[PDB]
């Protein structure tokens, strides 16, 4: 079973250098080219370079002005991509992919590594209620939610009533604020007629800061 | 470098009907050996890219037979004979004829369904946040189609630009709708400077723009 | 002369190319 397993998401400061790993198994590491391809927002896929681990031979995309270094460690069947002098526009998901000879090209892909380039410091979120009101009713339901504000880096997770409430939930993509911190809202739709007797609580978890918060959302 | 270009940028598809997407290269990808070095990849939502078609017309074993690829040396088409819901995602063409390898900009395939107007809700800032010195007001557009929508904030009937941010969900896998949040952020001070807070929503499913509003403090 | 060269960069060092050269 061919597998390519990459390192986890990485936050890097501007001007730094990141090292992304790609651990290979299920085939002969030495004898296939490992390629690196990135996917920046608003961009398609962009090729960075490749390495043939057997002899260490490489090819690089000239566009990256010598900022990319690709290496291999045969002892662990791991390929690496390093990108130096990071800029905000280097924020992207970086994939490794194995070339399969005889015309197939990039059949096997790693799961990708998100590299986020930012000067921001780790900070846990503040959690505020989005209270149901006469202005958040439709049909026979009411919308309510939680505003998870001012945290860094991604990700946060949100559940409702400790996981009991999953139907009607929308947790929006986080938005990057001008401050450099993230914010997102999670909303759920429920029957309006039982807002006085049903309790709704959002469970927020921010692992990078080891922050957990439970916020009760009530009518107002 | 060889430039790869795709069209359209976005393609709403109807399960059960055919769909086709196009690609072109700035240079012929035809080799003297008769092979055309054009590849089609698909990145399904939340997944890594996968290879569907190698060398213009060859289906990877296991890929459903409804997929096919064809073209000339410079212009290519990926065809789905009969679309299935599981075919959504971003399709990329790519060439490996020359270094550097290059990819098209992608075509995002999503599900076409009937127009559905958003349900609109508005949320004043919580007292808790206000006490912290900031005011976030949230407008929610729930379960609508298509994705295109316009949200304008009015405060005391004055249009406010620059102080809001939108977030939109990806298409729901079951009902094929979108939801959207628009959040207007003000300092607690600037916030108290005004009274009427209103969200005006324009969408194809609405005969006329809908407004949800509240009076600061009074309910 | 028979050409064993890889048709494109993704066949550089391929088993087919190596074998081709081996029997020339
Ligand atoms: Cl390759």
């Amino acid at each position: 079973q061919v597998q390519l397993v990459q390192s986890g998401a990485e936050v890097k400061k501007p001007g730094s250098s990141v090292k992304v790993s790609c651990k290979a198994s299920g085939y002969a590491f030495s004898y296939s080219w490992i390629n690196w391809v990135r996917q920046a927002p608003g961009q398609g896929l962009e090729w960075m370079g490749r390495i043939f681990p057997g002899d260490g031979d490489t090819d690089y995309n000239g566009k990256f002005k010598g900022r990319v270094t690709i290496t291999a460690d045969k002892s662990t069947s791991t390929a690496y991509m390093e990108l130096s002098s990071l800029r905000s526009e280097d924020t992207a998901v970086y994939y490794c992919a194995r070339n399969v000879f005889d015309g197939y090209w990039l059949v096997y892909w790693g799961q990708g590594t998100l590299v986020t380039v930012s000067s921001a410091s780790t900070k846990g979120p503040s959690v505020f209620p989005l209270a149901p009101s006469s202005k958040s009713t439709s049909g026979g339901t009411a919308a309510l939610g939680c505003l998870v504000k001012d945290y860094f880096p991604e990700p946060v997770t949100v559940s409702w009533n400790s996981g009991a409430l999953t139907s009607g939930v929308h947790t929006f993509p986080a938005v990057l604020q001008s401050s450099g911190l993230y914010s997102l809202s999670s909303v759920v739709t429920v029957p309006s007629s039982s807002l006085g007797t049903q309790t709704y609580i959002c469970n927020v978890n921010h692992k990078p800061s080891n922050t957990k918060v439970d916020k009760k959302v009530e009518p107002k | 470098d060889i430039v790869m270009t795709q069209t359209p940028l976005s393609l709403p598809v109807t399960p059960g009907e055919p769909a086709s997407i196009s690609c072109r290269s700035s240079k012929s990808l035809l080799h003297s050996n008769g092979i055309t070095y054009l590849y089609w990849y698909l990145q399904k939502p939340g997944q890594s890219p996968q290879l569907l078609i190698y060398q213009m017309s060859n289906l990877v074993s296991g890929v459903p037979d409804r997929f096919s690829g064809s073209g000339s040396g410079t212009d290519f088409t990926l065809k789905i004979s009969r679309v299935e819901a599981e075919d959504v995602g971003v399709y990329y063409c790519a060439q490996n004829l020359e270094l550097p390898y290059t990819f098209g900009g992608g075509t995002k395939v999503e599900i076409k369904r009937t127009v559905a107007a958003p349900s609109v809700f508005i949320f004043p800032p919580s007292d808790e946040q206000l006490k912290s010195g900031t005011a976030s007001v949230v407008c929610l557009l729930n379960n609508f189609y298509p994705r295109e929508a316009k949200v304008q904030w009015k405060v005391d009937n004055a249009l406010q630009s620059g102080n809001s941010q939108e977030s939109v969900t990806e298409q729901d896998s079951k009902d094929s709708t979108y939801s959207l949040s628009s959040t207007l952020t003000l300092s607690k001070a600037d916030y108290e400077k005004h009274k009427v807070y209103a969200c005006e929503v324009t969408h194809q499913g609405l005969s006329s723009p809908v407004t949800k509003s509240f009076n600061r403090g009074e309910c | 002369i028979y050409n064993c060269e890889p048709a494109n960069p993704s066949e550089k060092n391929s088993p087919s190319t190596q074998y081709c050269y081996s029997i020339q």
